[PDB]
């Protein structure tokens, strides 16, 4: 078994008032069940999208998830993932980078 | 020179999770996902445009069966595979890819392998036109498949159809497929405990391969240089971001080279 | 277009 390595960023760089695409991408991982969740302020953002199951060359399982969203200054955002070789659910934080 | 490749890969799970398929299909022209499958829907659908544009409606309904064909099989095959392991419950994958490249044309390569566990299992040589037992649970299947001449029909799939279908896709998708998408890049700065960790992402380009180098008043200085790989958006460009250590008050002295087939000559980006 | 996997 194999944990996942997740990476968070947006579609554009993000700006202040400007429409964009939160992407959650989590990669190298065994078994394929896991579970990712983006998060605005500690709360599941709706309308996220989920790509379907696929691997790489070495067989390791990757997934994309994805919501249209508009960056506040305001909020924190973050991608919280589970799978079965981590002990407890684990965070990542967005970096605006505005 | 012109070189494409046609893959698809196939994954059959115990344990997929809740809601979500247990069997999965997906093909890829040229590293871009073309046609999809699962076993919730049960068919074949196109996920590009110019696939959906140039196939016609006897495409989609052969395939389909292909596709149900071999949900069929993998749901057998994981029966037989626990049974062969000694294993009741719990969560098991069957992973299958299998392909053709092709270069000026002509074919450079063709694979068939498959994995279970997350480990190799068997793997076609074409030219020994032989199956490799990656393991022992696996010597009975290669017994078996070499028996039934297996290798014959790999053989001419993998050397005559799939190769035969990769030419036709690159022609329906040649636009798509050449087009270029050029990124937007930003440099971000973190200072965090004596350290600035200076950071160079590049957003949305196509195609997939790039270089994003940090130049040390440029010299191509990769030492603190950590990159996070090319990682997909949602919407077929790419992603990738690369940070360097620099000491505090160091920043202007740094700069992110961006090299891309959208870029007639190379970007250069600072803090 | 795929190919049918076999049993193994």
């Amino acid at each position: 078994d194999l944990t996942p390595k997740v990476q968070v960023y947006s579609r554009f760089p993000a700006s202040a008032g400007t429409k964009n695409v939160l992407n959650c991408f989590a990669a190298g991982f065994h078994p394929p069940k896991i579970s990712i969740t983006l998060m605005k302020d500690g709360v599941p953002m709706e309308g996220a999208q989920y790509s379907d199951m696929s691997f790489n060359d070495d067989w390791t399982f990757q997934r994309l998830v994805h919501a249209d969203f508009t960056p506040s200054s305001g909020s924190t955002y973050a991608c919280k993932v589970e799978h079965e070789t981590l002990k407890e659910p684990q965070v990542y934080k967005w970096d605006p980078e505005f | 020179m012109e070189l494409h490749t046609l893959r698809y890969i196939q994954t059959a799970m115990t344990d997929p999770g809740p809601g979500q398929p247990w069997f999965v299909t997906v093909g890829y022209v040229d590293g871009e996902l073309f046609v999809h499958y699962n076993s919730t829907a049960r068919r074949y659908v196109p996920r590009t445009e110019w696939i959906a544009a140039k196939a016609d409606q006897q495409y989609w309904d052969g395939q389909t069966q292909i596709g149900q064909g071999n949900e069929q099989i993998d749901r057998e095959n994981l029966g037989i595979l626990q049974r062969r392991y000694n294993q009741t419950g719990g969560s098991h994958t069957v992973q299958w890819m299998y392909g053709c490249d092709i270069l000026e044309g002509g074919p450079i390569r063709g694979y068939y392998q498959m994995a279970y566990d997350g480990r190799d299992f068997t793997a076609f040589d074409k030219g020994t036109m032989t199956f490799t037992a990656a393991v022992p649970e696996a010597v009975p299947t290669k017994r078996k498949w070499e028996e039934e001449s297996e290798p014959e029909r790999w053989k001419n799939y993998l050397e005559e159809t799939c190769v035969e279908w990769l030419r036709r896709y690159v022609e329906y998708g040649k636009a798509e497929l050449g087009r270029r998408e050029r990124p937007e890049v930003r440099v971000w700065g973190k200072e965090a405990d004596g350290i600035l960790t200076l950071s160079c992402r590049a957003h949305g380009f196509y195609p997939r391969p790039i270089v994003v180098s940090w130049l040390k008043d440029g010299a191509v200085r990769g030492q603190d240089a950590h990159s996070g790989g090319i990682v997909p958006n949602g919407d077929g460009t790419y992603h990738t971001w690369v940070t360097i250590d620099a000491q505090p008050g160091d920043g202007d002295k740094y700069q992110c080279r961006v090299e891309h087939a959208s870029l007639p000559q190379p970007g250069l980006y600072s803090w | 277009l795929p190919a049918c996997v076999l049993e193994v």
